């Protein structure tokens, strides 16, 4: 029973982390800003702050 | 108090009985003692640790695995009946 508890505690844990990411993919200002992050990345690096 | 030597031998008998007695009846105590890890022990003795308390721990989870599962494919066909009747009422 404890290792049964166990291995559904890991699938909450997995799901929970989904469930955020998820949230995060919802969003399309974030994605339209990791996207214009990548393309400066390729014309520019050195720019994080950016 | 002279007994007869049937008598003393029921009678030690009697004695050995009830030593066993008392003995079983610790034992099966110590399987109900609910004591795990709370007197000194580190054996589980069966108790809501292995009852409810566990069990259910369990089965409060289970459902996201086995039910959840059902529950969408029958939420899903829910809407298609309902699309279904509307789509049959409406356009006759």
């Amino acid at each position: 029973c404890k290792s049964t508890n166990s291995i559904l505690d890991s699938w909450i844990n997995i799901h929970s982390q989904a469930g955020y990411i998820h949230k995060l993919m919802s969003d399309q200002t974030y994605l339209k800003l990791i996207n214009d992050r990548l393309h400066n990345e390729n014309v520019n690096t050195n720019d994080e702050d950016g | 108090h002279n007994l007869s030597p049937l008598q003393q031998e029921v009678l030690d008998k009697y004695k050995q009985l009830s030593l066993d007695l008392k003995a079983l009846d610790e034992t099966i105590k110590e399987l109900n003692y609910s004591q795990h890890r709370q007197q000194h022990s580190q054996q589980e003795t069966v108790s809501p640790d292995e009852i409810l308390q566990e069990m259910r721990d369990i089965e409060v989870k289970i459902g996201l695995v086995g039910t959840l599962l059902k529950g969408s494919v029958y939420s899903l066909i829910l809407q298609r009946k309902q699309e279904q009747e509307s789509l049959g009422s409406n356009s006759k």
